[PDB]
RNA sequence: AUCGAGAGA
DNA sequence: CACTCTCGATG
């Protein structure tokens, strides 16, 4: 459930690499595994 | 380069040579350049091959690249199965990709070809050329639910 | 006496620590494999809910139930149900005791094993009643009710063997050790340096002999004496676990030589 | 949903003996036999005190599946020595030995403290 | 593409898929449910007229039994609803759709079905529980764990068809398969760690544990083997039991390293007349490999008796293993004091390579390699530089580790893992990487906020010195989650292109087959081969052999 | 010298000094006639195509030269003789099972071997983890890339 | 939920035990450890059993249906 | 019978990464054109550096293996530690030097001499005494 | 324990699933393709 | 699953006999293969058993916080302080013959999950059924008792099998299978059979 | 107090940060992991905590710096399909489909973030005495 | 048009399909109890019985092999080779 | 059944 | 361009 209220979802150059800006804004591992991989993301 | 030479005694022997590794490729003034020899160069490239050596060139070169691309995963699979798709990408006279630009133009079966990529537009200019559809080939019985000519069905039963 | 030799280390209400010597790997092994599923014990094994007003759900309660230890002794004498040639069950098979529990101080009212009441006629036989070895004198904790939260249960309880549901399970746990030195060399110890130093040293080294480097590997010898301790839960004592787990034992053996007898007939 | 009942590890099926006797057909005065609803606790036993008869050539048991309780016992012995007698020796052998083993336990028992 | 070529199907079933020791390579552990849902019709006839009335008997919900009988009429009797599902008089030509049976030839599938191997017919076991059962040495050719996979089932449904599955789709006819030329299954996890325990010099079996594993083969003749040790005592070798799964005319020589006949580290194979003379039994040998002991009973022995094979291999292995232990712990990514030692000073002179070189380059005496940058240059040298430590230290971590080590040791039996894994655990999980190139610089002229500008310092640019066992830094654990991240993505990417890749080369060569003059065409009859694969033989039956006339001396070549 | 070819020969031989219990220290009863003209006319019987016209037979001789070089290499007087010290009986059986497992070797007409390379090569497409290499390059090359990402020049 | 009445593991009784717990921890004030072992926990999986359990059913009773 | 007999002295005894089986290396004391190479479980029969055993080759003292009853029977060795092999392999270095290779359930041995009667034959049963 | 932080359309519990987007008004320039005429661009999305 | 990525379904289930066991009579509540341990390099797995196994004998709470400078060292001593090899390895007993189990086993508490996925929700079996309307063929769904997709890759390796005969019967007989009448002139749909 | 400060990665941009508070202070442990010595001398922030890079799901994961990074992506998916009270109020709910386990365990070992995420309170799933062997290879 | 029964160039050996598929139509018939032309020797099994009655050569049927020309030669199981 | 969403390998 | 269960709003 908390996992859930804090998601980011992203519509659509690398938007799926985890980029060196994320520190601390959006968790590293928490993502899901395949076609949306990268592109949803979780605070 | 490490090479396996002939010695004038016998046996094979790692004869080390210099090669000229290139970023660029330009194949038809390259060989033609004196102080090399012209008759083992190779590029990646096998379209420059194709284009320039021949179509038998560029297969050779094509299975070479196929081949690496395997292998070099660490990989083996046996000759005849890239071999046959090689054939087959070069068997109409020149390279032919394994998309819908390449072997669904081909003059096959109308269904066939409508079973992949682009379907009701084969179909159309298939209504439109009033094109006959022989029914031998697999997907087109498949289609139909028929016993195909595969395998179990590539002959008949009868009595004697 | 003249067989297998026991000697009891330590002896309690609840645990059992003895040496068996002179027994065979195998029987040692079965017997311990015996104990632990194959005992006959008295367990609920049927739950009625007539109301249920509190919060857990019904066969969670009933498991609870289920899982709670009642007195054995007299097991021998009550019958299986499956056996017994009454209708569902009876006096001779089963162990009926009721359960009415209801919410009535304002505080948390608690339902405990002790509050199970036997309804059905033990008829002589020490059976039927829940072991309470709390200090308080309550039990294992069945339930908790709130201010108008009521359970009213029937619960049959039957003969079973732990090999059918671990809810008549006997005995806890079976602490079972030969060869402390390791002078048989059953076990290749795994280590980084010291192998003595880092594997901690049994207390049952205390009871043997140590290995002398001069000495070299004795091939010939076999497993003779083994440490146990046979711990009870209270629906059989001790004593009465190892005895009836060898008595089972014995008596399924005796089974199979039975049927051997049986198969001569043309 | 497609889990047996738990008596069928022990209760046995209709139809279903306790011992199958079956002619051994590799080699000669062999036998193997099938226990029905038992498992290692009997099997490793019955086969540890047929190793004991000198009389005994062979001896092993087998759990083909953990899912059915049963296993196969394969005994081989000399010749004008029936296998039977072996397992009816090995039984009896197990049965005095456990009743000597109870009565040892009980006397030790009696002169216990707490 | 979704009714024509393909399309949902009736007598199909899917479950969750689990693993089982005791079934033959070519069963499939079948739940009560599933078979008595799936059904067959057999027709009435004198043979199974009895066998027939008793399964109609028994009628559904009780297996084995029958859900409906066909009369001549063609009239569908339900026999669970039709109050004459008690008398029935079975007359011959009769319908009668039974429940799934034993040994019934049934097609099993995983998705995706990337090779024919994908999908082969297995017999039928009907067991109990919700899972279909499968042996482990078919886990290759269908890529399958049991981590919550799920498989098909398609039952046949005439004679014919049934004939086909059996004939053509069985699992022991797929063993050596025609895509490498090699055998696609053999023995692994276990059953690999397990059998090169077991084949040690050190591993000897006595009496009673050796007649339970000789028993425990179904084809053992009965014949105990003369033990390797008469006196002191009667001890068996791994090798010498082992043996016994291991039909006889089966000789497999192969030489490793140092393999001189004799060799010292029993290494190698030597395996005369079904009996393994020397060498440790691992992958190399009864795994999949080309030349292996798979290979050769196949097609020496036939593909049923290299399918026992596998089953015998795995109940002695499994038998002995399970009375032996295996395990892993946190001590076997361990090594010594003096290792780390000299695994973090390895990590140090490579620090301090590095940081001579950016020195250097910052004094403009770098000289640039022909054809690139003086930056590209660095970069080259320092990843280098990072990569040679992250290989030393592993080199010297796995030269720590006892052959006690149960990693190490699943390494050696090929069962699971390799060096970079140990490398990675023990000693140092290297440099991290994003693009080709170590972590650049996502903040100006820095990749974190907590370095300053412009540092291209290894711990900066996302090396990790520290290993999975010590733990790793803020910093580190971020540069490793972002290769870890672009790990994910272009597995994703790769698993669709190839997806996509994999279809278009079907649909490509679909219509092609071998006609009965051995040419290779298509269904316009166009030529692709005269003769097919140029020599005409099929993949299945080749086997790498050596031509010793293209080699030597000719002075060899001679004598 | 180590290619993929049918009958594995080494197997063949090591079952014929098995099957036949030769011993090496005994004078093989066989002739240079019986060896010689024994594998010679071994090859006219590794048949793959069975025309009767000129075309069919040498394509035949094409089919079956590599094998038959491995032929003459394994089964050379030498060889037969000394190395392996074959008996005539031994020798007969193994020209024989040599053929059988030729024949058996041969692929069966009807054979979906288009969908079966396909599959060959799309399957360990699947298990793939300076030029461009791996599935990018094969895209490329299935693609017939009219501008590839590394086009190089191997100059000799 | 409720404090489980017997151990998973072995199947020893500590369903008796969670009150006896409870009242070790903040009549006597001991810590978990000596509580465990004074109510005759020295198995770390019946130790287990009753420390890593938390008591759910204190809260599900504050709803009054 | 008897096939060989002779009394060797052990050289050397190697532990390759083992804890139950050594390597041993020995010579005739005898013939001076006479080696030994042996892999000896040292656990039942403990081989120190030089020790003067006494070894024997037998091919007898088929049918399957009965457990020693009683015996009561003739055992045909009265050794210390007795093995059984299978010859694989005869390497001729010289003609006055002929050696063969036996194998006893993986544990190996190679025995060099000159004058055999060791034929290719299941039959080998090594005998070691004192 | 329910942290709320999410709505109840129709008696079904429902999350506003945080969007991520390009930032307006800021300027930003890129460099365009080979093939490309032009080489650079110099853009910004006006709120 | 355990918290570390390392999923698995059961694969059966042993009662406490057949389970190997600890000489304190400890039996595990569940069995994993060292075969999953050593590629996937979960560490973390392997010490967060040991920290649990300290602080279950010491009733005490394991802090498995990330960087912190808690090392396996540490909980090894602690370990060591309670009594056993600080390894986490345990000599244990086979179950079914109670012999010793020649290599130790890493044994201890850890925590694990149970996850969505169960058998009884997956398990799914069709022997003809509920077919469409548009197409005439089996329903999607195991709760509608639907089929499931003989697709485009499985007929591929029908074909590549060279099976024809089954590859009709998923396409006719086991799916839907429909007669038509075809004029013997135009060759189309057109024909109105009054059949009887 | 202007003792915290609100840092977005544009500002985050212009600031050096130090990773732990000791990093601004002027014979080890073998055991303990490699760390860098601060370089960096002109500090402006520090971080509260590092393991606060990570989200709720990843804030279960114990020790997941001694993991690979995909396992803790994978074990951050399937947190989400364990068991477990998830809701106090449970049984006066009615929602679709609910599971919750008969008997929830707080891990043995646990994160310091897990206070503030009530995973101790309602956890999901139980300590369960693991033994890693190949046993009967099922 | 026809192909001869001599110069038959196709191979002499059945292909696994012809055995598969002959074995499949026999059991067919066999499955709708048609009579055996074999001793069933206790089997049973339509596919069984199919497969001995193959053994033996007692199954009068015929295959005719399409060449891609639209030739086709005929051969008679009884002919055919079964090395497999 | 038709369109979106979550997730399983 | 690349098999499932599912949910949940819509005609
Ligand atoms: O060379 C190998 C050896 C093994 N494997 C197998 O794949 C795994 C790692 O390789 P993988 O990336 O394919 N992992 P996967 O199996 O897809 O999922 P997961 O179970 O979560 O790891 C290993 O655990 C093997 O089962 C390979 O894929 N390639
Ligand atoms: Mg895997
Ligand atoms: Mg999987
Ligand atoms: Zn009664
Ligand atoms: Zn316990
Ligand atoms: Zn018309």
């Amino acid at each position: 459930t908390l996992s859930h209220l804090r998601r980011t979802n992203t519509p659509i150059a690398k938007p799926r690499q985890l980029h060196n800006t994320h520190w601390g804004l959006v968790c590293p591992a928490e993502t899901p595994e395949g076609q949306a991989c990268g592109l949803v993301k979780n605070l | 380069y490490d090479r396996k030479v002939p010695s004038p005694t016998g046996e094979y022997v790692k004869e080390p040579e210099w090669v000229l590794e290139t970023d660029g490729v330009n194949l038809s003034e390259v060989m033609t350049v004196p102080g090399i020899d012209p008759t083992r160069i190779y590029t990646n490239s096998f379209i420059d091959i194709m284009e320039v050596l021949g179509i038998e060139a560029g297969r050779a070169a094509l299975y070479k690249e196929v081949y690496n691309v395997i292998a070099s995963d660490g990989s083996y699979v046996n000759y005849r199965h890239m071999a046959l798709l090689v054939d087959v990408m070069t068997t109409q006279g020149g390279l032919t990709s394994v998309t819908r630009h390449g072997f669904n133009r081909s003059n096959t079966g109308a269904l066939m070809r409508c079973s992949f990529e682009e379907t009701v537009e084969i179909l159309f200019e298939a209504g439109a050329s009033a094109e006959l559809d022989d029914c031998r080939g697999v997907s087109e019985n498949v289609i139909l639910g028929q016993m195909a000519p595969i395998g179990t069905g590539a002959f008949d039963v009868m009595i004697d | 006496e003249e067989g297998p030799q026991v000697k009891i280390r330590e002896a309690s209400k609840d645990n059992v620590d003895f040496i068996l010597s002179n027994v065979d790997l195998a029987m040692a092994n079965s017997l311990r494999r015996v104990m632990i599923a194959e005992i006959p014990t008295l367990a609920i094994d049927s739950v009625e809910v007539e109301t249920n007003t509190t919060v857990l759900a019904d066969e969670f309660i009933a498991h609870r139930l289920g899982l709670i230890p009642l007195q054995s002794m007299d097991i021998e004498q009550l019958e299986y149900s499956r056996d017994c040639f009454c209708e569902d069950h009876c006096d001779k098979c089963s162990v009926v005791l009721t359960l009415q529990a209801f919410g009535e101080s304002e505080s948390t009212t608690n339902v405990y094993s002790k509050d199970l009441v036997i309804v059905s006629n033990l008829m002589g036989r020490n059976i039927g009643h829940p072991i309470i070895q709390d200090k308080e004198g309550n039990g294992v904790l069945i339930c908790k009710l709130r201010k108008g939260q009521e359970l009213k249960l029937t619960c049959v309880a039957k003969k079973g063997i732990a090999k059918e549901h671990a809810k008549w399970g006997p005995a806890a746990a079976i602490e079972f050790e030969y060869d402390p030195w390791n002078k048989l060399k059953h076990t290749d110890y795994w280590y980084e340096q010291d192998s003595a130093k880092e594997w901690p040293q049994s207390k049952n080294c205390e009871y043997e002999d140590p290995p002398n480097e001069g000495d070299p590997f004795d091939y010939k010898a076999q497993a003779d004496t083994f440490y146990m301790n046979v711990e009870s839960v209270g629906s059989i004592p001790v004593d009465q676990v190892v005895v009836r787990g060898i008595d089972t034992l014995q008596k399924k053996v005796a089974s199979i030589l039975l049927a051997l007898t049986q198969m001569d007939q043309d | 949903m497609n889990a047996p009942d738990r008596f069928e590890l022990f209760l046995l099926g209709e139809g279903e003996s306790k011992l199958k006797i079956d002619p051994d057909t590799k080699a000669p005065n062999a036998v193997v036999i099938t226990f029905e609803k038992e498992d290692h606790t009997l099997g490793n036993l019955i086969r540890a005190e047929l190793l004991n008869d000198r009389k005994v050539l062979f001896a092993a048991y087998k759990v083909e599946h953990p899912f059915f309780a049963r296993f196969k016992l394969r005994i081989q012995t000399t010749e004008g020595y029936d296998p039977k007698d072996a397992l009816k020796n090995a039984c009896n052998s197990i049965i005095n030995k456990l009743g000597a083993l109870k009565t040892n336990f009980e006397t030790e028992w009696n002169l216990q403290t707490l | 593409r979704g009714n024509l070529m393909g399309k949902r199907v009736d007598f199909s079933a899917r479950t969750v898929i689990s693993g089982d020791p005791n079934l033959e390579l070519d069963q499939v552990g079948v739940p009560k449910s599933i078979a008595k849902t799936l059904t067959y019709p057999e027709v009435v006839t004198p043979y199974n007229i009895d066998r027939l009335t008793q399964l109609v008997r028994n009628g559904p919900n009780e297996h084995p039994g029958a859900k409906y009988v066909i009369r001549d009429s063609g009239d569908r009797i339900d026999l669970r609803y039709s109050k004459r599902a008690g008398d029935i008089q079975l007359q011959y030509g009769w319908k009668v759709e039974r429940h799934i049976m034993d040994n019934d030839p049934v097609l099993f599938n995983r998705q995706p079905s990337l090779h024919k191997m994908s999908m082969m017919a297995h017999r039928v076991k009907v067991i109990p529980y919700s899972t279909f059962r499968l042996n482990l040495s078919v886990t290759s050719p269908y890529n399958a764990d049991f981590d919550g996979d799920e498989m098909n089932l398609h039952v046949p449904q005439s004679e014919e068809t049934r004939a086909e599955l059996s004939q053509l789709c069985a699992v022991p006819l797929q063993i050596v398969s025609p895509q490498s030329n090699k055998p696609c299954m053999g023995i692994v996890q276990d059953t690999l760690c397990g059998i090169r325990k077991l084949t040690l010099r050190d591993t000897f079996i006595e009496l009673d544990q050796v007649l339970n594993m000789l028993y425990w083969v179904p084809d053992w003749d009965g014949v105990i083997p003369t033990p390797a040790i008469i006196k002191p005592k009667p001890l068996w070798s791994g090798k010498q039991i082992l043996s016994v799964a291991i039909p006889n005319g089966i000789h497999l020589q192969r030489f490793d390293e140092g393999t001189t006949l004799l060799s010292p580290k029993d290494n190698g194979m030597l395996i005369i007349d079904g009996q393994i003379i020397f060498g440790v039994v691992e992958k190399k040998t009864v795994g999949s490999s080309n030349g292996g002991l798979i290979h050769v009973v196949t097609r020496e022995k036939g593909p049923q008796v290299c399918a026992k094979l596998f089953g015998n291999i795995q109940k002695v292995v499994n038998f002995w293993l399970l009375h032996n232990g295996f395990s892993t712990g946190i001590g076997d990514t361990i090594a010594d004091g003096p290792t780390m030692r000299e695994i973090t000073e390895t990590i140090a002179e490579a620090k301090k390579k590095v940081l001579d070189v950016t020195k250097e380059a910052q004094a403009n005496l770098l000289t640039a390699k022909h054809g690139m940058t003086l930056r590209e240059s660095f970069e080259d040298n320092v990843v280098r530089f990072l990569n040679e430590a992250r290989d030393k230290a592993g080199r010297l971590a796995e030269v720590n580790l006892k052959d006690l080590n149960n990693v190490k040791q699943m390494v050696m039996a090929g069962s699971k893992g390799s060096f970079i894994n140990i490398a990675q655990m023990s000693a140092c999980v290297g440099q991290q990487s994003v693009e080709g190139k170590r972590i650049a610089f996502g903040f100006v002229d820095r990749t974190l906020p907590h370095f300053s500008k412009d540092d291209y310092s290894p711990e900066s640019k996302g090396f990790v010195e520290n290993s999975y066992l010590r733990g790793l830094t803020p910093q580190e654990f971020f540069f490793h989650a972002m290769g870890g991240r672009e790990g994910l993505i272009d597995t994703a990417v790769k698993t669709a292109e190839t997806g996509y890749i994999q279809r278009r080369l079907v649909k490509a060569l679909e219509d092609i087959m071998v006609h009965y003059d051995n040419t290779t065409r298509n269904s316009l009859g166009n030529v692709i081969q005269f003769i097919y694969g140029e020599d005409g033989m099929d993949a299945a039956h080749i086997e790498k052999q050596s031509l010793d006339t293209i080699g030597g001396s000719d002075a060899a070549f001679e004598k | 010298a180590n290619w993929p070819l049918p009958v594995n020969i080494r197997r063949i031989i090591q079952n014929a000094q098995q099957t036949f219990h030769i011993d090496h220290t005994k004078p093989s009863d066989l002739t240079i006639k019986d060896i010689v003209l024994g594998v010679k006319d071994l090859q006219e019987n590794l048949l793959v195509l069975r025309g009767k016209n000129e075309i069919i037979q040498n394509a035949q001789r094409d089919a079956v030269t590599l094998f038959c070089c491995l032929l003459r290499s394994r089964l050379a007087t030498r060889r037969v003789l000394q190395e392996y010290r074959l008996t005539k009986q031994a020798f007969d059986w193994v020209l024989s099972n040599i053929e059988a497992q030729f024949l058996r070797s041969v692929v069966h007409p009807g054979e979906m071997v288009g969908v079966l390379a396909a599959q060959s090569i799309g399957e360990p497409a699947t298990q793939m983890t300076k030029v461009t290499s791996g599935v990018p390059r094969l895209k490329e090359i299935l693609n017939v890339a009219k501008n590839m990402k590394t086009p190089s020049l191997t100059v000799y | 939920m409720i404090v489980p009445v017997r151990c998973f593991s072995c199947g020893k009784v500590v369903g008796d035990k969670w009150e006896s717990y409870l009242n070790l921890l903040q009549e006597d004030e001991l810590d978990e450890g000596t509580a465990l072992s004074r109510l005759g926990l020295k198995r770390y999986c019946c130790r287990r059993m009753i420390l890593t359990h938390v008591d759910l059913i204190e809260k599900f009773l504050r709803y009054n249906p | 019978n008897t096939l060989f007999d002779d009394i060797f002295q052990v050289s050397e005894v190697d532990p390759g990464r083992y804890n139950k089986v050594c390597r041993i290396e020995a010579a005739s004391t005898t013939q001076d054109q006479c080696k030994l190479t042996l892999d000896i479980n040292v656990e039942l029969f403990p081989v120190a550096a030089q020790d003067s055993l006494t070894v024997t080759i037998a091919s007898s003292l088929t049918r399957s293996w009965r457990p020693p009853q009683a015996g009561d029977r003739s055992l045909a060795d009265d050794y210390d530690y007795v093995m059984y092999g299978t010859a694989y392999k005869f390497e001729e270095v010289s003609k006055d030097l002929i050696a063969v290779y036996y194998s006893f359930g993986g544990l190996l041995m190679r025995l060099e001499g000159n004058y055999l009667n060791n034929l290719k034959q299941e039959n080998a049963y090594l005998l070691i005494r004192r | 324990f329910d942290m709320g932080g999410y709505f109840i359309i129709n008696g079904s519990e429902k999350v506003l699933i945080a969007q991520e987007r390009s930032a307006g008004n800021i300027v930003q320039v890129f460099k365009k393709a080979a093939p490309s005429p032009i080489s650079h661009v110099a853009e910004i999305r006006s709120a | 699953a355990s918290r570390h990525g390392q999923k698995g379904t059961i694969g059966i289930t042993y009662r406490r006999e057949d389970m190997p066991f600890t000489a304190e009579g400890i039996v595990p509540d569940l069995i994993i293969n060292p075969h999953a341990i050593p590629s996937r390099m979960t560490v973390a797995h392997l010490i967060e058993c040991l920290l649990s196994k300290v602080a279950a004998l010491s009733g005490n709470e394991g802090d498995a916080s990330p960087f912190t400078d808690i090392t396996v060292e540490g909980i090894s001593k602690l370990l060591r302080e309670h009594g056993y090899q600080s390894r986490g390895f345990e000599v244990m007993y086979n179950g079914h013959t109670g012999k010793k189990l020649m290599a130790q086993i890493f044994f201890g508490p850890t925590y694990y999950q149970r996850l969505r996925h169960m058998v009884d929700d997956k398990i799914h079996a069709r022997a003809r059924g509920p077919m469409q309307v548009l197409t005439r063929q089996p329903v999607e769904g195991r709760s509608r008792d639907g089929g499931l997709r003989f697709g485009e890759m499985e007929r591929d390796c029908m074909i590549a099998h060279g099976a024809a005969s089954f590859l009709k019967e998923r396409l006719m007989e086991a799916s839907d299978a429909f007669r038509v009448h075809i004029c013997g002139i135009c060759g189309l749909m057109t024909v109105i059979a009054k059949l009887n | 107090e202007g003792l915290v400060e609100y840092i977005d990665a544009e500002e985050e941009e212009s600031i050096l940060i130090a990773m732990q508070p000791e990093d601004l202070e002027p014979d080890v442990d073998p055991a303990k992991r490699i760390r860098v010595s601060h370089h960096a001398t002109t500090f402006t922030h520090c971080e509260i905590h590092p393991s606060m890079i990570l989200g709720v799901a990843a804030s279960i994961i114990p020790f997941p710096d001694h993991n690979q990074s995909p396992r803790n992506t994978y074990q951050s998916a399937m947190g989400k399909q364990a068991m477990g009270v998830f809701l106090t109020n449970y049984n006066v709910r009615m929602d679709t489909m609910a599971n919750i386990l008969y008997y929830p365990q707080k891990p043995l070992g646990t994160t310091r973030a897990m206070e503030y995420l009530k995973f101790r309170e309602l956890p999901a799933g139980q300590n369960a005495i693991v033994a890693i062997a190949c046993y009967s290879g099922y | 048009k026809a192909i001869p029964k001599d110069q038959r160039a196709t191979t002499p050996y059945m292909t696994k399909y012809e055995r598969a598929r002959i074995l499949g139509t026999r059991a067919l018939q066999i499955s709708m109890n048609a009579p055996v032309f074999v001793d069933l020797e206790g089997e049973t099994d339509p596919l069984r019985i199919a497969m001995k009655e193959l053994a033996e050569k007692k199954i009068p049927l015929v295959i005719r092999r399409y060449l891609p020309d639209g030739s086709f030669e005929d051969w008679s199981v009884e002919e055919l080779i079964v090395d497999l």
